């Protein structure tokens, strides 16, 4: 059985921990607790070609709380950059997160996720999102409150890692 | 020394619990915060070369020390940190992982940004000052460049990071140090003599530069030597570092080392990363600012002389998408096409000597053929811009336009609706939704139609010759034969879509011909050319009509294209085309029944409806043109009338009416009467006139009595679930009979069409008065009947009215009242309700149009009473306003009648209409809004409807309190009968839950408070102040009222 280390990075309060939790269990937490350090969460998927596991290293999104702010990316095999559509400061910081994410792990697949799309007021309009196509990243519009595309990033990462674009969750 | 290693093992071990990781992280953070953290980090990094994680942690300690405590350290400690960083960098070896070298470079750059060159800010700085400023940085870097291969990579990383921070990124430290950093970075790369040309700086700067020849003279030879040796990794590293140091440096360095040749050589190499970085670098060189334009000319000439190389590169990048798109080359293809599309700006600056421009445009066209729409879409804007600008037009006219036209024609298809189109393979990669693909395809087809429109505008003769060849070939093809034979295509399969694309191409050609009238210079030759264009358009129209196409949706597109035609043609040629439009569009279809509501009958109904719109629009635009043709159009319409339903009969009569009125034909009154009176005569029918006052007679005419007979015959129980009970043939027959009876019984649509188009395009006040004298004899007599009809539809919603109705239909009518093909009896009741609502909307629109007649309607004394008493519906005992009428109904009533009827007042009639209308209107509105708010998903929808109604009411208030408001304020404030209801309305509005309504009402009150305070005082004191007691301004208004009322028992009551 494969096992790919996945590092989830993004600004604090963007929903990284909520997204990871809702993938671990059906619950969608609403109270916000700033992750301190890193949360390691073995997350598994079943696909037509077998099973895969992502060691989702959920990193803290705040400077005060990020212990090994870049040491967590060491030996990473894939990564996810989460930014809040409702808050435009987070998107402004996406280039920074990618910049210091590719320094450690160079050629890993990276997925840019626009979280919290359910709300009626998204300051980061889809028209203004162009970083993903600038760096050739796969971009998705997800919300861990509606399960809009929660599984899409993991499917894309699994396809890239396994070299099997026909791979599909079952 | 070992606790740190154990903590790191805990942190990185997959088996550790998050609590254990957090404890270890607490320990590591404690270590990081220690006073001697940087020295421990340096020791760890030096003494643990084999342990990558531990060395990275030590370097992280150093990075935190330099990056977060630099101000605290003294000069000695800063020099110590610089020495430690240099010692670590010089110790790099082949076993250091990539991320270790990145961190070492980060440390070096972080020290340099803060210490490099600060001594230069002084004058003739001492040796100590220079050393404190890292005078030897460049010499050290050159030394680091020769230690071994691993260090050479590290030096490249250092340069990449340094130039990225200093120039590309908006780093804060360099933002402060810019004036001395940016000149220094340029100094090290540029040769000394070249640097002196641009900058006047003194000799002290020379001490900071080691290699007299600069760095480019080191990188570029290395890049060429790596290309010769085909060293892929080294080439990629050099391009990465070299890609960040091309925008800023002095152009003389770029030219002297011939960087662009090296970039082109990299591009020719089959290394995807190298090709991508070479494309980025070439784009940077093209778009970067140039102080000396000779160098820019050299750059563009070098790029354009190598169009064969670029074509070869594109050919190499291409791949077969049938199996699977090569994700390693598709991004590079997009990058290449994007870079190419920006070159056309440089075309006019290039002296074509070896066919450079022809090769460039051929390459751009070839890229446009790319299967991916995004790749194609990049160059579409290029083609539109080039065609519009005459600078490039002579060059395109020779090379591409003949082939670009063919491509545009072939690419004007519906990609999404095609089965397994090659483009859709790229869709799931570039777009994450179907809707994204649909909208992008719509935009793509729009831009494609722009290309065909402009190509036909410019090369009109060539396009027309090409068009006829295309149409003749197509309609002889099997698909063309199917289209010309069939009468109802599937609207999703190939024949219809192909024919539709052909007609879109014809539309684009017609639009181009129209634009040509504006594009072509108004020279002497203009008239002959325009006559030739008109003859060509006539020939094309005769060709298309001769096909006897029958498919409605295609026949509608043909009719609309001919509508575009008609804006130009004139005289008899206009009539021969217009008559064929009328006859073909209104031709009957025996193969189908025109009342079954089938998907193949709605097509015909829409077709016949499209002509009415086009004919009326054309008549409005060109009445004088149709004046002399009218004698024949009248006969044509008379011949076509028998096979037209009432709905379209009215439209064609309206077309004739428009021609009669706006064309200045003789004896307008007689023709007008001949056209209008037969339709409006239904209003004056004695049976309708007398029975319209009886609700029961209204129900019977609506057919509810017959519905009761039908239900009784089918023994439909009063409580039987009509939701499931099916409809039969008799039900459909009865519904059709009633609808046919209903429309002709109350010709509201005919009245609204005739009045609206009659007053559509008034030119002079005399014409307006003439029309008034024309409508007055036949509108005033029927106004009571129209208002009664609106009254009945209003009382039809009152539950008590249908109490005497038979019990079997009690549920049916109740369903009809409920708001929001027909196969179940519940759908039958819903359709009856739709009929009632439709009649209610049109009878409102009739009243608005009668309002447009100005003095005819307003200056009539009884009009206010009629209108309000017909919309009020006051119960005998209860104060309910129009019981059982939906809030959406009130919203429509207000918006579509009261606002137009108020804003449409004549400024010379406000003295007779408003006094007898504003009091009652305000009382009704107050009573209605209070009742609606007295009661306060389905509930949320009702709340939203109430919000919309309140917004409309406020808008009415705002529009009543410019030229119009100036008189309306005077009218309102000088009559208590109008003021007191107005104050009641304001008091009710301010207190309602909706924030926007209260805010706007408070603004209105502030606007007019000074003019009203002059039993108004009593009402203000007792109700306004109490009710009020947005927040700040509301309190301001309250205090404004108080300052006068309590200054002149009011204060005691307020205190209470
Ligand atoms: N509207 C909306 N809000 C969400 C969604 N997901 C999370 N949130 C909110 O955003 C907050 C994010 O919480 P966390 O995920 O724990 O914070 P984080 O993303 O890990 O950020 P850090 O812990 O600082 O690294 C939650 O408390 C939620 O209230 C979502 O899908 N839609
Ligand atoms: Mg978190």
């Amino acid at each position: 059985v494969p096992t790919f280390k996945l590092v989830l990075v993004g600004d604090g309060g963007t929903g990284k921990t909520t997204f990871v939790k809702r993938h671990l269990t059906g619950e969608f937490e609403k109270k916000y607790i700033a992750t301190i350090g890193v949360e390691v969460h073995p997350l598994s998927f079943y696909t037509n070609f077998g099973e895969i596991k992502f060691d989702v290293w959920d990193t803290a999104g705040l400077e005060k709380f990020g212990g090994l702010r870049d040491g967590y990316y060491i030996n990473a095999q894939c990564a996810i950059i989460m930014f809040d559509v409702t808050s435009r400061i987070t998107y402004k910081n996406v280039p920074n997160w990618h910049r210091d994410l590719v320094r450690v792990c160079e050629n890993i697949p990276i997925v840019l996720c626009g979280n919290k799309v359910d709300v009626k007021e998204r300051k980061v309009k889809a028209k203004t999102i162009t970083f993903h196509r600038k760096k050739n990243l796969q971009y998705y519009d997800i919300s861990a409150k509606s399960n809009y595309n929660f599984e899409k990033p993991f499917l894309w990462l699994a396809r890239k890692l396994a070299g099997n674009p026909q791979l599909e969750f079952v | 020394a070992s606790q740190i290693v154990s903590a790191l093992d805990v942190i990185y071990s997959p088996k550790s619990n998050n609590s254990q990781r957090q404890e270890a992280q607490k320990f590591l953070d404690e270590v990081k915060l220690c006073s001697e953290s940087p020295f421990w980090g340096y020791e760890i990094a030096l003494q643990n070369p084999t342990n990558s994680i531990l060395k990275y942690f030590g370097l992280g300690l150093l990075d935190h020390a330099v990056k977060k405590n630099w101000n605290d350290y003294d000069e000695g400690k800063r020099v110590a940190l610089r020495k430690w960083v240099m010692e670590l960098n010089f110790g790099v070896q082949d076993y250091d992982t990539r991320y270790i070298k990145e961190k070492l470079a980060t440390l070096w750059v972080e020290v340099a940004k803060r210490t490099w060159g600060e001594a230069l800010k002084q004058t003739n700085p001492t040796e100590e000052q220079l050393l404190t400023s890292w005078v030897d940085m460049d010499n050290n870097l050159f030394e680091l460049w020769n230690i071994n291969q691993s260090s050479r990579e590290l030096a490249l990383i250092i340069f990449r990071i340094l130039f990225e921070d200093v120039f590309l990124l908006d780093d804060l430290i360099v933002l402060k140090r810019m004036t001395v950093i940016q000149p220094l970075c340029v100094m090290i790369v540029c040769p000394i003599e070249v640097f002196a040309i641009k900058y006047k700086f003194s000799d002290k700067w020379t001490k900071f530069k080691a290699n007299e020849e600069g760095w480019f003279s080191v990188w570029i030879p290395e890049l060429n030597n790596a290309l010769q040796q085909n060293n892929s990794e080294y080439i990629i590293r050099l391009l990465e570092t070299l890609k960040t140091c091309l925008n800023w440096p002095l152009t003389e360095v770029i030219v002297r080392n011939d960087v662009l040749s090296s970039l082109l050589t990299c591009l020719s190499s089959n290394i995807p990363r190298a090709q991508s970085m070479a494309l980025d670098s070439i784009h940077i060189l093209l778009t970067r600012p140039y102080s000396n334009e000779s160098h820019y000319q050299m750059t563009i000439d070098r790029v354009f002389d190598n169009m064969d190389l670029l074509d070869s590169v594109y050919e190499s990048l291409l791949f077969d998408p049938t199996d699977d798109i090569d994700e390693t080359k598709y991004p590079i293809i997009k990058k290449f096409v994007d870079m190419i599309s920006c070159l056309y700006v440089c075309v006019p600056k290039i002296k074509e000597t070896n066919g450079q421009i022809q090769k460039y445009f051929k390459l751009v066209l070839k890229t446009t053929y790319n299967p991916s729409l995004i790749v194609s879409g990049l160059t579409l804007d290029l083609w539109c811009t080039c065609l519009r600008n005459d600078e490039y037009l002579p060059k395109l006219e020779k090379y591409v336009i003949p082939d670009l036209l063919q491509f545009a024609a072939d690419a004007l298809v519906y990609y999404e609706q095609i089965d397994g189109h090659i483009s859709k393979k790229f869709a799931e990669i570039d777009f994450q939704s179907k809707s994204e693909f649909q909208t992008f395809c719509s935009t793509y087809r729009k831009r494609i139609r722009d290309i065909i429109r402009l190509i036909s505008c410019v090369e009109l003769d060539l396009t027309y010759d090409w068009l006829n060849n295309r149409l003749n070939n197509y309609f002889s093809s099997p698909f063309g034969q199917q289209v010309l034979s069939s009468t109802f295509l599937d609207h999703k399969l190939e024949p219809y879509l192909g024919a539709l694309s052909q007609y879109m191409i014809v539309e684009c050609f017609i639009n181009g011909c129209i634009r040509w009238k504006i594009w072509y210079p108004t020279g002497d030759d203009y008239d002959e050319k325009l006559d030739s264009i008109l003859q060509k358009l006539e020939i094309l129209s005769n060709q298309l009509i001769a096909l006897n196409l029958r498919e409605p949706l295609l026949l509608k597109k043909q009719i609309q294209n001919f509508a575009l035609f008609l804006t130009m043609l004139k005289d008899n040629v206009l009539f021969t085309l217009l008559e064929k439009i009328i006859t073909s569009a209104t031709m009957d279809y025996p193969e189908i029944n025109l009342e079954e509501r089938g998907a193949e009958s709605d097509a015909v109904r829409d077709l016949r409806y499209a002509c009415g719109i086009e004919l009326n629009r054309m008549a409005l635009l060109m009445p004088e043109s149709l004046k002399k043709i009218y004698p024949d159009l009248e006969s044509v319409i008379a011949r076509i009338m028998p096979n037209l339903s009432y709905h379209e009969k009215i439209s064609f009569k309206s077309f004739l009416l428009i021609i009669v009125l706006k064309s200045s034909l003789d004896m307008k009154e007689e023709r007008f009467a001949a056209i209008v009176d037969p339709e409006l005569l239904a209003w004056s029918d004695k049976t309708t006139v007398v029975g319209l006052s009886d609700l029961h007679w209204f129900m019977e005419r609506l057919g509810i009595v017959q519905i009761a007979e039908y239900f009784q015959r089918r023994d439909i129980d009063e409580n039987s679930d009509l939701l499931s009970i099916p409809i039969d043939d008799e039900g459909k027959e009865l519904k059709s009979e009633l609808t046919k009876r209903w429309q002709s019984l109350f010709p509201v649509r005919a009245t609204r069409m005739f009045i609206h188009y009659s007053m559509q395009s008034i030119k002079t006040d005399e014409e307006f008065k003439m029309l008034q004298d024309l409508w007055r004899p036949r509108i005033v007599p029927i106004l009571p009947y129209i208002t009664r009809l609106l009254y009945q539809l209003q009382s039809y919603h009152d539950p008590d009215n249908w109490k005497g109705l038979p019990t079997v239909v009690q549920s049916f009518v109740k369903y009809s009242t409920i708001e929001r093909a027909m196969q179940t009896l519940r759908d039958f009741a819903d359709s009856v309700g739709h009929i009632i609502r439709y009649t209610r909307e049109y009878t409102l629109l009739v009243l608005s149009a009668i309002s447009s007649l100005g003095s005819v309607f307003y200056l009539l004394d009884e009009s206010p009473d009629l209108l309000l008493n017909s919309i009020a519906i006051f119960k005998p005992g209860s104060n309910e306003i129009s019981p059982g009428v939906s809030t959406h109904g009130w919203k429509h009533i207000m918006n579509i009648a009261i606002r137009p009827i108020l804003k449409g007042c004549p400024k010379d009639c406000l003295g007779k209409f408003m006094p007898a209308f504003l009091p009652k209107l305000f009382e009704i509105l107050d009573l209605l809004l209070c009742q609606k708010w007295s009661s306060h998903t389905e509930e949320i929808l009702e709340e939203n409807l109430l919000r919309q109604l309140t917004t409309v009411v406020v808008r009415i208030v705002i529009d009543c309190v410019n030229n119009h408001q100036m008189e309306m304020r005077k009218i309102i404030f000088n009559d208590l009968n109008t003021l007191a209801p107005f104050l009641k309305l304001l008091n009710h509005l301010i207190s309602f839950k909706d924030t926007k309504c209260s805010f706007n009402s408070i603004l209105v009150m502030k606007c007019c408070l000074t003019s009203v305070l002059n039993t108004v005082d009593e009402y203000f004191t007792f109700e306004v102040m109490k009710n009020l007691l947005s927040f700040h301004e509301a309190l301001y208004a309250f205090t404004v009222i108080f300052l006068t009322l309590c200054k002149e028992s009011a204060r005691a009551f307020l205190f209470e």
